[PDB]
């Protein structure tokens, strides 16, 4: 279809020609600095010499959309699917029988979600093209997504950047040309997610939550008020220290259903993100613990060998920062949970109400739990930082 | 300028447009031939 490329290439500007230029000799180290962009401070997202390039690519990437879902297809590594060995070496033919069940085992109901600049095709992949891993998924994109068809010295490519979570329903067994692959289907789920909009997120929450209170008798907002001003590092230490069993009181009772009540009144329209940097003391580590010091790779390995895929719980009120970048508050810590909001669920936001209510503080209910779906790092200066893509289960 | 000569026929201008002994006639006898335009290609320009 290179007409069609032809056509769409000469209304995009010398920007976009240029951003696109650097793209095509250096697409894998402008896809891996994609990935990971958002998570630094204030300052380093606007001090860089590719922020611009990051910028203008997704402009030229959003510029062009289509009007009715279609399926793509590429090859995805095993790694972004949670499994970290390796099915089937390239030098090999056949994947083994227990090898697919694990890897269907692994990815029963899991959501992931992928923040870069990728390659996708229109076509089943036949001869002509290379195959990096054994892994093979056909993704269904939905209505108005990025399309930007790009040209090279013979064949065509085509450019999209995710800003979604995907699941697979059923992963099968074929054949390629003497080799065997895993063939998965996938679909797009919708949501909304601020990466770098401070000011859309803030018009976001305004509009939603500015008339949150107005439902609310003045007594309980009173309460919440002060709660949240002054005794936030007691109740949840109350909680914590298991208060329902060693030491039952009222007094506290009254507080903790008055405020599960206010937070489960009111649930969210949308599916959204939240990014809560968990301290270490969390996960009942230490900083003087060797499993703590993420500089080397086998304490990440070990950290995503025996939390990838298992369950997390908050018995205290939770407290998410819908902001991506890093806070001079919360500049310490290490762990950054990326917990998947999906609608229904309770949280309520507490920035639209006037007063400096913490840093973009958002409350839900005690004890709730947490479903981990895959632990990855970054950079960071010279320290290696941690995720974990966090899921809200009812 | 003085108008554009308009006296070939097919794709490639080699050929000219004939008329008939009886058209040569009516010609000759004074009547004149109307020049009627039924549809115009073109192009516009989209601007980057």
């Amino acid at each position: 279809e290179r007409k069609e490329a032809e056509r769409i290439e000469q209304k995009l500007e010398r920007s976009e020609k240029e951003a696109l230029e650097s793209y095509k000799k250096d697409s894998v180290e402008i896809s891996k600095y994609s990935q990971t962009r958002n998570y630094f401070y204030d300052y380093q997202i606007e001090a860089n010499s590719r922020e611009k390039e990051y910028k203008e690519l997704r402009n030229a990437i959003s510029k062009n959309k289509i009007d009715k879902p279609m399926y793509v297809y590429y090859f995805e590594s095993p790694e972004k699917f949670a499994f970290n060995k390796v099915i089937r070496t390239e030098n090999q033919n056949e994947i083994s029988l227990e090898k697919f069940n694990e890897f269907k085992e692994t990815i029963q109901n899991k959501l992931f979600k992928q923040d870069g600049f990728k390659d996708i095709s229109l076509y089943e992949p036949g001869k002509g093209d290379e195959k990096p891993t054994p892994l093979l998924m056909h993704l269904k994109l939905p209505r108005n997504t990025g399309m930007l068809p790009y040209t090279n010295t013979n064949n065509v490519s085509t450019l999209i950047e995710q800003g979604y979570s995907i699941k697979i329903d059923k992963i099968v067994r074929i054949v390629i040309d003497g080799k065997h692959y895993i063939k998965a289907e996938a679909s797009v789920v919708s949501s909304l997610d601020f990466k770098d909009d401070v000011s859309k997120g803030d018009s976001w929450g305004k509009a939603n939550y500015n008339d949150w209170s107005n439902k609310l008798t003045p007594n309980e907002l009173a309460d919440v008020n002060d709660y949240m001003r002054g005794g936030y590092t007691a109740i949840n230490n109350y909680l914590i220290s298991n208060g329902p069993v060693n030491n039952p009181n009222p007094e506290l009772d009254s507080k903790i259903t008055n405020i599960e009540n206010a937070l489960k009144r009111e649930p969210i329209p949308t599916n959204l993100t939240v990014y809560r940097r968990s301290g270490p003391q969390e996960f009942g580590l230490t900083l003087t613990s060797p499993e703590y010091d993420f500089n080397k790779l086998e304490n990440i390995d070990a950290f995503k060998s025996k939390w990838e895929g298992q369950a997390l719980s908050y018995p205290n009120f939770i407290s998410t920062s819908i902001g991506s970048v890093n806070m001079s508050a919360f500049a310490k810590r290490k762990i950054v949970l990326r917990i998947t909001i999906p609608k229904g669920s309770p949280g309520a936001y507490l920035s639209a109400i006037p007063g400096y209510a913490g840093e973009y503080e958002v409350l839900l209910n005690h004890g709730s739990k947490f479903k981990i779906n895959k632990i990855d790092s970054y950079k960071d200066g010279t320290i290696t930082k941690l995720i974990v893509d966090a899921t809200l289960i009812p | 300028l003085s108008p554009l000569a308009l006296n070939t026929m097919d794709q490639f201008s080699s050929r000219l447009i004939p008329i008939n002994y009886d058209q040569l006639k009516k010609l000759d006898a004074g009547k004149q031939i109307k020049l009627e335009t039924t549809q115009v290609s073109g192009n516009f320009g989209t601007k980057n």
